[PDB]
RNA sequence: CCCGCAGAAGAAGCACCGGCUAACUCCGUGCCAGCAGCCGCGGUAAUACGGAGGGUGCAAGCGUUAAUCGGAAUUACUGGGC
């Protein structure tokens, strides 16, 4: 199986499962520390924000690739945005300063 | 009107931040957060097919379903956007409303 | 005179969902907004530019129930109004009893709050009122003869108010039967999207 | 902080003590 | 209304309709691959109005009967195969499409 | 979530906010009504259950029996998944430009490279296809990119061989211990499904060829190829990250 | 967003050798509620085909006019061939005041009060521009400090 | 009148014969006969059949008859309706044992034939000729070719002068032997008039 | 002017719908009968005649006619031209 882009879930925007609608294929956590150890940042920072967490990071890599300039506009992964609203929703009082 | 609107919401998306406090929510701090307060336990009602007047999954309350137009009708397309309808009471420029609200 | 005939139709016709018959349900299906306003309705109607300010005009007409008369008289007012000739005629409409009333949890309907104040059911700073273009000027306390408070239709009109937006320009103590003038409302919480610029252009040549 | 990103955190922590 | 078995297929050429039989299903011995379609298609919700606009295109174009036309199934992008074996299984009280 | 799709059946948060809009409408209009001591007590214990069931339910007997949800999936529960919520956020999950296939051999390729299926490579390949095309000018537009690539012409082939030139593709094993296990590598093309790594980065990775999968990943960006090509490269990881003996040796 | 607004498209005709062709032309305006505007003006064999002209003619080949209050600093007053147009800016209140071309001009170049006249021809063609240059000449209540400051 | 026909004119080289078969002047004139009442027929009952060409093979005694057509499941029948029933419908029309093979039509949207009936039909159905005469039949040049004339005859609308339509694509060069176009007519009996109409698709060069 | 008593009871019509000008089809009629402010409609599928169905506008009024100003920057002082 293979995929470029497709599918996205309702609840955090990321990839669908695997075999079935989109080809995932998880990164899990035991691979960031191989590509922390290995010291690779833009590596890991495109695996979990520009291709596979952020949506407006996402469509703007989409057309870099396409025009040929490559680089990544990151900003926020959407999925730490639900943690905010998770929290929020239990009593506590999280919000980003500055 | 359009132009600029539309490049306003593309430059003022990307927005850093320093740091992230956590605290404990008041009642007027959770009713600064709050849009209409939820009455009814109904989800939908399934005469119409369309989220109830006030409950869990509400048009006034929280965000309509579609883009940019309202429940009943007349408050289509991208114009009007920042006006609320006089019947449900729902603004209708959103679309991803529902997400944050 | 009010037209009287059917009521529906009229709000299909503009478009949007007017206010000419509030309670449960309708608005999209049970009338079918956008289907057919009439023989030929879903087809190729193409549009103008006389139209789309004589359309927009007729509905904020409609929908306060006002004659074509009547509602000149309005913006030949809204002119001498010091201010945006625009929103004067608004502000004209809306500070009507007629409507006073009803944005004020009685009736379900503009229509209906008409036959209260008529039958002189309704009440302003102590004294009956039958007139429902009698302006309500600022501080103006409305309510219900002490002789019909405990009505029917009235008392059950206040229930869906629950879920129609609260007027904001005027409290109201839904309690029994208070409710007052706060202040001019202004078109920033207008509840309608009204164009109300198109109007007082097509009423000059 | 590590490895690319360490010249880029070293680099922004020093913009912070003026602004 | 009902959603029938196509017997008439939207928005397709000749090409989609050599496959499938006049059942609304496809025939016995058809080499499927792509996105070719399975069984039928058609839906009955519309809603459009008979608008003198609506009314040309229709006369033009007439979809089945009504002004109303989407999708059923189809064969999904990636997997082929030829076809073997089909079985219909109908409600007790609708009449039986012309394979069944 | 639809059960047929049009039903909508609620989740197991709707279920626990229900219960608290139940109870919080029901005992406010005990309240108008004058109820006494014992009802009004008993209908705030309902309510004390219920609040805390929505919040997490934990350390009280509370939710369904195993009915269609198992457990119960309190706002507690949504946070604290395993560990933490360390799947979706910490980890990243899913993650595009990614696939899997089987593991082969492959000896007449190169220590840094790895033969990587035709069909494969076209699909993670697929803006860099519609790139190269739109650029060279065999296709039109991005639309007449999409229908080519689509129906798989020859000239696709001939365009993704010089989009995978001089571009390493991230491969890894599913059980990451140490940093040599995912490591980058020359994408050559091959006719066949099962992805062929080298026999020297089989000791390192430990991958014996018996049904075992390896997850593939196209490295996008201008950085992240600068540092697969230096970094997670498999000539420039020769040596072993524990021991000063090297890893890529004779097995 | 820019708004294109179609004035009003004629057929026109030519006749030749065999018999005699038509093809319609189409009048179109475009511009932003903000300060910029521009006509376009193409010809084609066909209805629509020809509207495709004049809107690409028409996003190009722009202006921008020194706007203030969405509406204008002063009465400007512009002409062209036979067409003679006088606009006059007016306090909030009141709509678009203009017959046709001007009224369109008007409603995407971001003017919200105004009160103008087509005193020469009242052809379309025409009419659109004598508008156009009007604005085109309107000085802003700015810069003028400068033009005579130092 | 002054155009030859695109498909006569070519019937030599590259333009098969939809009836190929020997034949002397004895039966040679009932012979003909025959193949126009049997093509005629399997029309008839397959109009919405959405049939193409329909050649005639005939070795001795047994024509085999190929029914062309974008829906070959249609014509097919209840696992054996359709068949069956033309298949022994060729019984005394020929006095011979006369078989049936279905082709299966390629892309319906550019075979002649087609593109043609279908056209007509929209119109018969009260639509505006221009929209599907243009874009109902831009597709021909969607799924591939190189060309493709159309032609709508007179009485289009209400009018009583009749006028023709172009609306053409790519290239059509008719005037080219080597090139093989897909040509071919298609009529409209509506409520006044028959409007007709010509399909020109070129489909590559030699 | 107030209090009360019946009972939806006693109370809607006029013009128009080719374009300007907001509102479309089906019959019949066949340069006939007819329309008509202007351009023009009518000689077999008339959105223009007449009827009907529907729609639009206004309403105890609607429409026509008459007549002054407006449009007319078309006597131009503001404000034209040879
Ligand atoms: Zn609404």
């Amino acid at each position: 199986h293979a995929r470029s882009t497709g599918s996205y879930s309702l609840v955090t925007q990321q990839p669908l499962g695997g075999k079935a609608q989109f080809g995932g294929q998880r990164f899990g956590e035991m691979e960031v520390w191989a590509l922390e150890a290995y010291g690779a940042a833009y590596t890991l920072q495109e695996m979990l924000t520009v291709k596979s967490d952020d949506v407006n990071g996402r469509t703007k890599m989409y057309k870099n690739i396409v025009d040929g300039n490559h680089q990544m506009e990151p900003g926020m992964p959407e999925s730490f945005n639900v943690l905010l609203k998770e929290i929020r929703s239990l009593g506590i009082n999280i919000e980003l300063e500055d | 009107m359009k132009d600029l609107l539309k490049f306003l919401k593309a430059q003022t998306k990307t927005e850093e931040f320093d740091a992230i406090k956590i605290a404990l929510a008041s009642p007027d701090m959770i009713r600064s957060w709050s849009f209409g307060e939820v009455k009814k336990p109904e989800t939908i009602n399934y005469r119409t097919f369309k989220p109830e007047r006030d409950g869990l999954f509400c048009a006034r309350i929280f965000g309509p379903v579609k883009d940019y137009e309202c429940l009943c009708g007349k408050y289509k397309r991208l114009k009007h956007r920042g006006v609320i309808c006089e019947k449900c009471g729902v603004e209708v420029t959103q679309t991803k409303v529902r997400r944050e609200r | 005179a009010r037209y009287l005939g059917p009521k529906l139709k009229l709000s299909r016709r503009e478009g949007t969902d007017l206010f000419l018959k509030s309670g449960v349900r309708a608005i999209d299906t049970k009338c079918k907004i956008e289907q057919a306003p009439g023989q030929h309705g879903a087809r190729k109607p193409r549009l103008s530019d006389y139209g789309v300010q004589l359309r927009e005009k007729q509905k904020v007409r409609r929908i306060y129930g006002v004659l074509e008369r009547q509602f000149r008289n309005y913006y030949k007012e809204a002119a001498r109004l010091k201010g945006n000739t625009g929103e004067n005629l608004l502000a004209l409409l809306e500070g009507r009893l007629d409507n006073v009333v009803y944005r004020m949890g009685f009736g379900a309907t503009r229509a209906e709050a008409r036959q209260l104040v008529s039958h002189k059911a309704i009440m302003v700073n102590g004294r009956v009122v039958n007139i429902a273009s009698y302006q309500v000027s600022p501080n103006d306390v409305v309510s219900i003869r002490e002789k019909a408070k405990k009505q029917s239709r009235v008392k059950a009109a206040l229930e869906l108010a629950e879920q129609r937006e609260k007027p904001t320009w005027l409290e109201v103590d839904a309690g029994k039967m208070e409710g007052t003038f706060k202040r001019k409302p202004e078109r920033s919480d207008l509840s309608a999207d009204i164009n109300e610029h198109l109007i007082v252009e097509l009423y000059s040549k | 902080p590590a490895g690319t990103g360490y010249a880029y955190h070293q680099d922004r922590m020093r913009r912070r003590a003026a602004g | 209304g009902p959603e029938e078995i196509t017997a008439d297929i939207p928005n397709v050429g000749e090409a989609a309709l050599s496959k499938l039989d006049e059942s609304g299903i496809v025939y016995i011995g058809a080499e499927v691959t792509g996105g070719d379609i399975l069984v039928g298609k058609v839906t009955p919700k519309g809603e459009t109005q008979l608008t003198p606009e609506e009314k040309l295109l229709r006369a033009i174009f007439g979809e089945k009967a009504s002004d109303v036309k989407d999708s059923s199934l189809r064969v999904p992008n990636g997997v082929s195969g030829t076809v073997i074996d089909v079985q219909v299984f109908t409600r007790d009280g609708v009449e039986k499409d012309k394979r069944a | 979530v639809p059960l047929d799709g049009g039903r909508f059946a609620t989740s197991d948060l709707n279920d626990l906010y229900r219960r608290v809009i139940n109870r919080n409408n029901r005992l406010k209009r005990l309240l108008d009504l004058a109820a006494p001591d014992i009802i009004v007590r008993n209908e705030k214990r309902m309510l004390q259950e219920a609040v805390d069931a929505l919040l997490d339910n934990g350390r009280r007997g509370r939710a369904i029996t195993g009915s269609n949800k198992r457990p119960l999936k309190s706002l507690a529960d949504m946070i604290k998944g395993k560990q933490g919520r360390f799947r979706q956020n910490l980890l990243g999950k899913r993650v595009d430009y990614s696939g899997r296939s089987v593991i082969t051999v492959g000896p007449y390729l190169r220590l840094h490279q790895c033969g990587l299926p035709k069909k494969m490579a076209l699909e993670l390949f697929k803006p860099f296809i519609y790139g190269k095309l739109e650029l060279r000018g065999l296709a039109t537009t991005i639309k007449a990119a999409k229908k080519m690539v689509e129906r798989e012409e020859a000239v696709v082939w001939d365009i993704l061989d010089e989009v995978i030139r001089e571009h390493p593709v991230l491969l890894n094993r599913a059980p990451t211990l140490h940093r040599l296990g995912i490591q980058a590598f020359e994408p050559v093309l091959i006719e066949g499904k099962a992805i062929q790594l080298h026999p020297l980065v089989c000791a390192a990775y430990n991958a014996d060829f018996d049904g075992d999968q390896m997850a593939v990943h196209v490295p996008l960006t201008l950085e992240a190829q600068l540092e697969a090509r230096a970094l997670m490269m498999s000539t420039n990881n020769i040596l072993s990250p524990a021991n000063g003996e090297p890893i890529i040796v004779p097995s | 967003e820019l708004q294109e607004k179609l004035i009003a498209v004629n057929r026109v005709s030519k006749t030749v050798k065999g018999g005699r062709i038509f093809s319609f032309t189409a009048l179109t305006v475009v511009g932003d509620g903000n300060g910029r505007v521009g006509f376009g003006y193409g010809k084609a064999r066909e209805v629509p085909a020809a509207i495709q002209k004049a809107m690409e003619k028409a996003r190009r080949n722009m202006i921008n006019v020194a706007l203030n209050n969405g509406t204008l600093q002063h009465p400007v007053k512009g002409v062209h061939t036979g067409s003679r147009v006088f606009m006059q800016p007016a306090s909030e209140g009141t709509g678009i005041i203009a017959g046709g071309a001007m009224r369109a001009v008007l409603e995407v170049a971001g003017v919200h009060n105004v009160l103008a006249k087509a005193y020469g021809s009242t052809n379309p063609i025409n009419v659109v521009r004598a508008t156009i240059d009007g604005l085109e000449n309107m000085n802003s209540p700015e810069m003028v400090a400068a033009k005579r400051g130092k | 009148g002054q155009k030859v026909h695109p498909n006569g004119i070519r019937l030599g080289i590259v333009k098969p014969w939809n009836s190929t078969w020997f034949a002397n002047t004895k039966e040679f004139a009932d012979n003909l006969d025959s193949d126009f009442k049997v093509r005629q027929y399997l029309t008839k009952e397959l109009a919405k059949a959405s049939v193409s060409r329909i050649v005639i093979e005939r070795p001795a005694k047994s024509i085999r008859v190929t029914i062309h057509t974008a829906r070959p499941g249609i014509v097919i029948g209840k696992k054996g309706e359709d068949v069956e029933k033309l298949r022994k419908v060729v019984a005394d029309i020929a006095g011979v044992p006369a078989q049936i093979n279905i082709a299966e039509v390629r892309k319906p949207e550019l075979d002649a034939k087609l593109v043609a009936d279908s056209i007509t039909s929209q119109l018969e159905r009260r639509v505006m000729f221009r929209r599907a005469m243009k874009r109902a039949v831009q597709n021909a040049m969607r799924l591939g070719a190189k060309g493709i004339k159309v032609e709508v005859s007179g009485r289009l609308g209400g009018a009583e002068i009749a006028r023709t339509e172009w609306y053409r694509e790519g290239r059509v060069p008719l005037h080219t032997l080597r090139a093989d176009i897909d040509y071919n007519t298609s009529e409209a009996h509506t409520t006044y008039g028959v409007i007709g109409v010509k399909v020109w698709i070129f489909k590559g060069e030699i």
